[PDB]
């Protein structure tokens, strides 16, 4: 309809049958001067009142659920790029704002260090060997195992026998660095060092 | 039970069994989950067999039933035109 | 359509028929009341009678299984958080719950403690060897092998002289743990402990 | 009222115009109940 309660939106031939308060939102918003009844308006069905908008159904979802309840969801099957390309077409700068930054969260894992492993050096006779690598801590990955040479006994019956290099991943990269200063913590660690 | 006691079980019955075969359409699941892994009943044994007790298994039905049913039967053998398909009836039922 | 017995509620512009007491099947919903006589709705579409209830049908559709049959649905193409924040709106707590766990799932198995792989140490000498190699079981990733140093029958034979650690990934967050309550299982994992 | 030979049937308002012989195939479902015209 022209005016009402209820609007009945046209996005690529599929109607959105929502409220004027979800367009309303915002005023920074290219559906706000869409909703707005003022000159240049000439793209309407105007067989049922329906505003005829280009635009595609897909990324319009994500970006309605902005006004709808304060936060957009990307779908699995949509590209937070196409919901960012929206967002700056529709011009809602906090929208904007709030993709690029989970985009720029999202390229930083993906484009290098997803993840920072984290390795750790077991040291196992080899009777225990197997028990331990079967009771080896859950989220933790088997890398690699190396005798050694020794003249307490050489290759077998030893009891420093294996060394088991483990590791596992992190999610520290995505999420950032953490660190925080502690005097007495540097003092330690510097006692630890030598 | 003058009145043509074995017909009037007969309705009764086959209002019991035209009931009970949508109460078992209804309780298809309890039928299938809740009695396998419990080793129970289901729904319908469970219907016929409180019929038999709580209309067959009870004295004045049981013996009024056996003794009209021995009688008919006794006359039938005398070459005397009886409702055979009561007797039917309740063959089955009893069965 | 007609709203009666059998309602025809119109989410997101398309519309639900449904059963009123699959709606009414809990009261904490946004939906119990509409299911109860309103006086106080006034956003309803008058051009077909069916009330115009705002939410995409993609994140309702989950919820509306859950309310059907008490247990929510993910799709592959589907958010885990726009069913989530779906069931925030129309306030199921229970439901809430429950996708909250599904997306705690999904992000656990993704987690930097991850809950697949688990990890053997097969032995065996040079002649067994191509035997269990190929024979290895399906499902299972081959991981490492090690010889073993020997002072004992010199040249490649050994009773232990060949370690092969394999591994598989977990499915163990549908199945669920083992871990449950169980006096005579503890009393012979201490024994075999020490 | 569909069924006469074959079911008009609105699952969720959407309409499925089948067969009521495959839908017996089964050999007792939900739907088997619907392949019968009943009140």
């Amino acid at each position: 309809g022209s005016v009402s309660k209820w609007v009945r939106l046209n996005v690529g031939g599929t109607y959105f049958l929502t409220t004027r308060q979800t367009l309303c939102r915002d005023p920074k918003s290219f559906l706000y001067r869409l909703c707005q009844a003022d000159p240049d308006l000439d793209s309407d069905k105007d067989e049922t009142g329906a505003y005829l908008i280009d635009r595609d159904p897909t990324y319009f979802g994500p970006v309605l659920n902005y006004l709808r309840h304060g936060k957009l969801v990307i779908n699995k099957d949509l590209a937070e790029e196409g919901v960012l390309e929206e967002a700056e077409f529709y011009n809602i700068t906090s929208l904007i704002k709030l993709v690029k930054d989970k985009i720029r969260e999202r390229d930083s894992k993906t484009s290098q260090v997803p993840v920072k492993h984290v390795y750790r050096v077991l040291q196992c006779q080899e009777e225990e060997l197997t028990q331990m690598v079967s009771t080896m801590s859950d989220g933790w990955k088997f890398e690699q195992l190396v005798s050694i040479g020794s003249s307490y006994n050489y290759g077998n019956e030893d009891q420093a026998e294996f060394l088991c290099v483990v590791s596992k991943e992190l999610h520290n990269t995505p999420y950032g660095t953490a660190s925080e200063p502690s005097e007495k913590a540097k003092i330690l660690q510097e006692r630890g060092s030598r | 039970l003058n009145n043509n006691f074995l017909q009037t079980l007969n309705q009764a019955w086959n209002d019991h069994q035209t009931a009970m075969v949508m109460i078992r359409d209804i309780l298809m699941y309890m039928d299938r989950v809740y009695v396998q892994q419990n080793n129970v009943e289901n729904v319908y044994n469970l219907g016929l067999i409180i019929f038999r007790d709580q209309v067959v298994r009870y004295g004045c039905i049981r013996d009024h039933l056996r003794q009209t049913l021995l009688d008919m039967i006794a006359r039938e053998r005398k070459g005397e035109v009886v409702d055979r398909g009561a007797i039917r009836n309740a063959c089955q039922m009893l069965m």
